């Protein structure tokens, strides 16, 4: 009964008229739990997680509605609570503003009573940077009465003029190529294409790993094995790209591992996640980003609600991405793969431009 | 106008 | 000497009043390439396009508005007991700069001072080298211009003249708060070293009460040249009004630094 599944109850103490903090959204056949705001009786329990669903809530079965008549029980029902879930699968930092934003005329966040609109030049509390498109912050001057937090849009400093240089590609130093994208629009066959029909012009990188050494691979040919404890100490020490647990174990990219292949004439190839960038650029790696993206809805169901939703994340790494250097629209593949080596090719016999950080 | 956004509990 | 840009704003020059032709525009797009020529003008420099434009040479007019950020990182700041902040005024050239300057430094006998400049006018007796002047040769003072080790520096009958940075510092390193005035294309640099400074600005007022203190044409001016809203540094600023009633809040200001703890961005500290 009730699913048969990995079941736990759970008791929140609430008022009357009190929110508690808690987004729920509406996906298919099931209420998800979206978002945890501080300050709410959900943060001070510390005990509800993104990522999980409801069954019943105070002994009324939930599957199979709508989130209306959810909010409506919400609003009614004061005291002790009980909730039936299955599981799932930062400092202070003051800011200073220096736009104007007004979330009524946006049609683009994800709530509309957290919206926090402020002018020129106010001052901010920070409380978490997790979600990196939307901050949750406190106005200076308001901070006890609130009393909730507010949801502010996480655009990463970007000037008003910079400072660019000619630079010219060594003989024998080529800079890496990296593709972004969104989920699931062919970059896996491209990079295999690549490394299939040409053999002895490409490479990767090796990974760091803390697991068992398998009687398959030696000692540096496939991997890097180390004892965790050194693990966690480059990643406090920051010489990670990308760095994701898996299967009890740890997983990374290094940035010595990259030197070591650009370092003896050939052009890396890598994938990343829009996360690291921040982490990459400030490096010396001078890399060459690459954007790869689908085409209108229309041929795409031609090639292959989902097609939505995947227009729309490709809508959103734009509009809050400028680095990339170039954008490829998918088409017929052997098309696309012809642009990508036109584009490699290019760089040999025609400097481009770089930020003057760069070189000084 | 992805759905109708969110709802706040 | 030429220097490359690239923009980040939309601009269309279809209508903005300060453009002082107002047919001269180089529109473009966000994620152009400029090729900036001429940079001596305080605003509007001169620009060439990267692209279809380079063809005909562009020798256009292009706003000024320097680097200014979206988000920046600040910090807490208490002032100490024996290194006080500087105080640097600004404002246009007919508001009453130098009544407030001396006044304020004329009625507390022992509480603020000035540093001294360097000339290369005529060594005198009167002016002693050390308690007013600092008298150096020509070729020396022009060479301290390629380090860049000054705050502004005019020219007058062909003399220049200019303050130190490190005057400042030896008046910061003992009491007595030391007073400028300066002028606004001269602020990267005093902000951008080790200085922490004040900056306030000082205002003129309406039409009306402006034309009653002391004919349309010197009002539309000054309240034409007010609209420096290029600037956007400074921390506060007041509105002048009865002359002996701006001590309320410049002597409130100066003084109230001691109690409560101010903003200063994050980089000035570590």
């Amino acid at each position: 009964q009730y699913g048969g599944e990995t079941v736990k109850i759970v008791r929140i103490e609430k008022a009357r008229d009190i929110p508690l903090g808690a987004t729920v959204r509406n996906e298919m056949d099931s209420v998800i739990i979206s978002r945890i705001v501080k300050g709410g009786a959900a943060e001070k329990s510390g005990l509800l997680h993104e990522g999980d669903e409801v069954l019943e809530i105070n002994g009324i079965e939930i599957r199979g509605k709508d989130v209306n008549e959810v909010f409506d029980l919400l609003s009614d029902m004061h005291g002790t609570l009980t909730f039936v879930l299955i599981p799932s699968q930062e400092t202070v930092i003051h800011v200073k503003a220096h736009f104007d934003y007004d979330p009524s005329d946006d049609p683009y966040v994800p709530c509309r009573e957290l919206g926090l609109s402020f002018q020129k030049g106010d001052i901010l509390h920070v409380i978490s940077q997790e979600d990196p498109n939307w901050w949750q912050a406190y106005r200076e001057g308001d901070e006890d009465n609130q009393p909730l937090a507010g949801l502010v849009p996480g655009k990463e400093e970007i000037l008003t003029y910079e400072e660019m240089s000619l630079y010219h590609q060594p003989a024998n130093r080529k800079r890496p190529i990296i593709l972004i994208g969104p989920q699931n629009c062919g970059q896996n066959e491209l990079r295999q294409r690549l490394m299939n029909k040409e053999k002895d012009r490409f490479a990767s990188a090796v990974p760091h790993t803390t697991r068992s050494r398998r009687d398959q691979e030696v000692a540096g040919r496939d991997y890097h094995f180390v004892s965790r404890q050194a693990f966690e100490a480059d990643i406090a020490a920051g010489k990670f790209i990308e760095h994701g647990e898996f299967e009890k174990n740890l997983y990374g990219t290094s940035i010595d591992s990259v030197r070591q292949v650009i370092n003896s004439g050939k052009i890396c190839l890598l994938s990343l996640r829009t996360q690291s960038l921040k982490t990459l650029r400030n490096s010396d790696l001078k890399p060459y980003i690459i954007f790869i993206a689908p085409p209108s809805q229309e041929r795409l169901r031609a090639l292959l609600e989902l097609r939505e939703i995947i227009e729309k994340t490709r809508e959103m790494e734009q509009n809050n991405g400028h680095y990339f250097d170039t954008a490829i629209v998918n088409s017929d593949l052997d098309k696309a793969y012809q642009e990508l080596l036109r584009l490699i090719n290019k760089l040999d016999t025609e400097p481009q431009w770089v930020p003057s950080t760069w070189l000084r | 106008s992805s759905r109708v956004p969110d709802l706040l509990v």
